[PDB]
RNA sequence: UCCCAAAAUGUAACGGAGGCGCCCAAAGGUCACCUCAAGACGGUUGGAAAUCGUCUGUAGAGCGCAAAGGUAGAAGGUGGCUUGACUGCGAGACUGACACGUCGAGCAGGGAGGAAACUCGGGCUUAGUGAACCGGUGGUACCGUGUGGAAGGGCCAUCG
RNA sequence: ACCCCCGUGCCCAUAGCACUGUGGAACCACCCCACCCCAUGCCGAACUGGGUCGUGAAACACAGCAGCGCCAAUGAUACUCGGACCGCAGGGUCCCGGAAAAGUCGGUCAGCGCGGGGGU
């Protein structure tokens, strides 16, 4: 499952389009963070539980409930109190969900049209803008509580953007031409 | 205000080249100014003291890490 | 990330203590068991399992601990204080620590 | 060292068997109830040390 | 003229000349030759009577802006502490230390608007040329 | 707690500012592990800050409160185990006119954490308190006016 | 003896960052696997167990480079111990010594140890 056409289609690839000296030095995906939306203008001790489950069940992985990060501004912010989400996917747990992305999650969504193709990270990184929840094989809103967004994050070994860019394309990332 | 005030003290108290004693008090400070060095112990308010007889000795490597050594005559 | 290491070193008294105090690099597969003096900083013994292996660089994480010791037979060494480095004493690591105190 | 009704007391130190007071200033404001210990009395030492008056 | 913010008040003591210049951000200045204090009000009399002196170029610059609050006598008595924290704000200023300086005018323009900004100064003072190259 | 205070210490005013009369079964002991503020770039209920990621970053943060000193090898942040916030002591020093106050190695009877060296006799320290008399409670048995008890009185601790 | 690598000190920026080059199986790192001893309030990233290939890219080591940091004269000056004076005063001067800061010249990106290992 994966991996396999993880390097055939990408490793030597690269050295016939680029011209790396070392297979090391091929960019490469070190892990897929999560970020969940939750609490603040919604504090809601109940729809903590609408995400930590749902959040445990597409990616397969308990997430770590990070709380404030203790700044008490002008509007309704407290000391530290659970407001965000993590969901670090590294490993056997990244290509498994990620895989799903982009067979089943990005193609099947409703006025799909691609993805930004400009360059994000400057750092040899790449973000995600993903939303509506409605759109993932593992969320059924006939068995849950609301619908709720969810924030992606591609963290990969890559240098520039130009050897970002090609890894995710090549990986299966759509663009819109 | 004019009310309000402390008589407060702190300083030194054994300077370098003079012989101390077993429990003789080095240096009153508040924080961590003067650690600890050989042969010199450290209170509860970073108060130095000696463990044995000697004498004093003042080590400074470019200001923030004061030492305190004790070197033995016999 | 190199406060694990510090953090024993100064945590382990050198002039105070008066005695003596056991390296260990295992960070990889060659463990050099090194012995350093408290003030003078030389070494007597000095112990490593890099003179051969005999196809093990994980096995032998008891031998040269087994080797030190009895090294240190002859120099004359009694206390040994442990100064590892990142190493939470697990395994590899604790067989070192229980071979060199039941061989000296 | 005031003394009122506010939150905190000062408590009586008692032992099985051992008659000794350790004086320790605890708080009724988070768990309160559990003031038991452990410190020995003049004695052979261990014994079970609650200052739970 | 007056601080933004401070701490309120202060004390008193007058050392000689030490971040003043003889010239900068402009071709004429005016020194003082005399240590005294300059009060904010002292500085908006020459800062005025130099604008009447000049139509148009707003080429004045004041870099004395005073940051020394005065105490005063409220009506009488002693039994007291602090009395009058909000009285005038007053601006150190030891031989050398330039207070104004201005440009573009000639030299007669120059000598007018010094000259007049001088009489209401508790203090002396003489108007100098280029000729100086320490620091920039 | 700073300044005045004039580079030991100390030093007054109805001189200039800001706090305390507490809190914590953990913010303790110890044992392990993590490293900050902020800015920029890019990202979804955001659109200022914040949640995430990647770089810069002697830390411009944090340390329960006021302030200074000090801390990156932590006195910053977490977890496991515990009740050393122990008892009988203390060479020798700081400080005060006295009385108080402050620091403390080591020794003993017993325990705590760690493999261990080792550390621990409250909390980064400096405020969070007050003599004696009188009385309350527990303990222990010294006195107890003829003797043996008892009332009471003393002592240890501790409360008002 | 030559040199290099690794570990660990003294020293704790005149020994630091950046830029660039060199190093490939002796050493180092990445990397590979990791159901279990052990562990990340989520992730074997980091700890950790068992070990090939590959690569030196990154990290690290070394070397050049000193644009930036750091260190920093000489001279003079500020100030001041001592002595002696002036103004109504805020202040200021002379004699005799000590003597800054900053800036400038300039300096240098170390040096000095121990042990072990592999090469000539
Ligand atoms: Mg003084
Ligand atoms: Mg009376």
């Amino acid at each position: 499952q994966l991996k396999t056409k993880y390097n055939d289609q990408v490793r030597p690839a690269l050295m016939q389009q680029f011209g790396y000296s070392s297979v090391m030095a091929v960019p490469r995906i070190e892990k897929i963070v999560v970020n969940e939306g939750l609490g603040s203008s919604k504090e809601d001790s109940k729809a903590i539980d609408k995400a930590a489950k749902e959040l445990a069940l597409i990616t397969l992985q308990k997430p770590i409930i990070t709380k404030a990060k203790k700044s008490i501004s002008n509007f309704k912010l407290r000391q530290g109190m659970p407001v965000g989400i993590k969901v670090t996917l590294r490993g056997e747990r990244m290509y498994v969900f990620l895989e799903k992305l982009i067979n089943i999650g990005l193609p099947r969504i409703r006025d799909f049209r691609g993805i930004n193709p400009n360059a994000f990270d400057g750092r040899g990184n790449y973000n995600l803008g993903i939303k509506e929840q409605l759109i993932f094989p593992e969320i059924t809103y006939d068995m849950v509580d609301k619908t709720r967004g969810m924030d992606i994050t591609i963290v990969t070994t890559a240098k520039t953007d130009e050897e970002a860019r090609a890894l995710l394309q090549s990986m299966g990332l759509p663009f819109r031409k | 205000n004019g009310r309000d005030s402390n008589p407060k003290y702190l300083g030194v108290k054994k300077f370098g080249g003079e012989v101390v004693k077993a429990g003789n008090i080095l240096v009153r400070q508040r924080g961590t100014k003067f650690k600890a060095g050989q042969g010199v112990g450290m209170g509860r308010d970073h108060t130095l003291f000696a463990l044995s007889d000697g004498k004093v000795v003042f080590i400074n490597k470019g200001k923030g890490a004061r030492f305190i050594s004790i070197e033995a005559a016999q | 990330r190199r406060k694990l290491r510090t953090r024993r070193k100064v945590r382990t008294t050198t002039a105070a203590s008066g005695r003596l105090r056991l390296s260990v690099y295992r960070s990889s597969k060659h463990i050099y068991a090194q012995i350093i003096d408290d003030s003078r900083g030389q070494t007597l013994a000095a112990a490593s399992s890099a003179a051969l292996k005999s196809g093990n660089k994980t096995d032998t994480a008891a031998a040269v601990g087994k080797a030190l010791a009895a090294a240190a037979a002859e120099k004359g060494i009694k206390q040994v204080v442990f100064d590892r480095g990142s190493y939470k004493y697990h395994g590899r690591v604790k067989a070192l620590a229980d071979a060199a105190r039941e061989g000296g | 060292a005031k003394d009122g009704p506010r939150i905190i007391v000062k408590m009586e130190s008692s032992a099985g068997t051992g008659f000794y007071y350790t004086t320790t200033k605890n708080r009724r404001n988070t768990q309160a109830k559990l003031e038991l210990k452990k410190y020995d009395p003049v004695a052979k030492k261990h014994v079970v040390f609650r200052e739970k008056k | 003229k007056r601080t933004k913010f401070r701490k309120q008040f202060r004390g008193r003591m007058t050392g000689d000349a030490k971040g003043g210049d003889y010239v900068a951000f402009g071709d004429y200045g005016l020194i003082a030759m005399e240590p005294a204090w300059i009060k904010s009000n002292q500085i908006e009399a020459c800062r005025i009577v130099m604008s009447r002196h000049f139509r148009r170029g707003g080429k004045i610059y004041i870099r004395i802006f005073p940051d020394k609050p005065v105490t005063k006598k409220p009506a009488e008595t002693r039994m007291g502490k602090g009395k009058g924290a909000v009285e005038y704000w007053v601006s150190v200023v030891k031989p050398g230390r330039v207070m104004f300086e201005v440009a573009g005018v000639t030299e007669e323009q120059a000598k007018e608007a010094f000259r007049l900004a001088g009489h209401k100064l508790p203090i002396q003072t003489k108007m100098v040329k280029r000729e100086v190259y320490d620091e920039a």
